[PDB]
């Protein structure tokens, strides 16, 4: 629904630890695990990395 | 360390003591703590104070109880950037057969997962204690013999008494 | 005052999923079994999370809701299949 409460201004994003923030450093949570902006990430077979917020797998 | 002391002196190396006696420094030869590390890519730490580097991306095993099963630490090794000489640690699992065979996991945050399922800090269950240290660093510690540090961005560490 | 009787806690029970015991407590906190959890907390049927980031939102199935049991200001949402 159309709720009431504290939110911030649509440029920002909530982060975790209380502040909200844009999405240059909005982390992912892929498979629950909080990868930071830059995380360069990959098994032998696949291949995945952490953009602004979006978790970009390929294979 | 090319500096004098009298005699009698005491001078204390973490491990243990030492005393000056007729040129002499007497010691005890008690055993003390090791401390195995991981951090930065690859650069690891044995028990024995050596060092070496090893960028294996898979699930390797870090420590184990050997002659019995009280413990087992399993690291988890993945590329890290770019470059093919950067391999730095994502996750790292822990395994206590004496409560429940239970399957502890530190993930790449500084969270902790329960056989799946997310905890929040502190975790008072009987033996091992789990919390924050800095509100940025968690610290598991089973029993009297054992702790850990954050395998968040990857500063892995241990404390084993010599009872191991 | 002998008046005043707020709400402390409310617990929840699922016979559909282990027979599992939630408790909802005084904080924003929730408890299954005597865990602490973080929340999200997506198992196949329940989902609980916060709503404003100050309040646990319960929602099993789709025929039921809940609300925060911090402070005492317990709701239900029960649809008419009930």
């Amino acid at each position: 629904a159309c709720l009431e409460g504290c939110f911030c201004p649509p440029g920002l994003y909530m982060d975790e630890r209380g502040d909200c923030v844009p999405k240059a450093q909005c982390p992912c949570y892929y498979d629950g695990e909080i990868f930071q902006p830059e995380d360069i990430f990959s098994d032998h077979h696949t291949m995945c990395y952490c953009e602004d917020g979006f978790m970009h797998c390929t294979m | 360390s090319g500096k004098r002391y009298p005699p009698g002196t005491s001078l204390s190396r973490d491990c243990n003591t030492c005393i000056c006696r007729n040129s002499q420094w007497i010691c005890s030869n008690e055993e003390c703590p090791g401390e195995c590390l991981v951090t930065g890519q690859s650069h690891f730490k044995s028990f024995d104070n050596r060092y070496f580097t090893f960028s294996g991306i898979c699930q390797y095993l870090l420590a184990r109880d050997c002659q019995d099963h009280s413990f087992s630490i399993v690291i988890e090794t993945v590329q890290c950037a770019d470059d093919r000489d950067a391999v730095c640690t994502r996750s790292v699992t822990v395994r206590l057969p004496g409560l429940h065979n239970s399957l502890v996991k530190l993930k790449h945050g500084a969270g902790v997962a329960m056989d799946g399922q997310d905890v929040q800090l502190p975790l008072l269950k009987g033996d091992l204690r789990i919390q924050h240290t800095v509100t940025a660093s968690v610290r598991l510690s089973y029993g009297e013999d054992l702790q850990m540090d954050w395998d968040g961005r990857g500063r892995l560490l241990v404390k084993l008494s010599p009872v191991y």
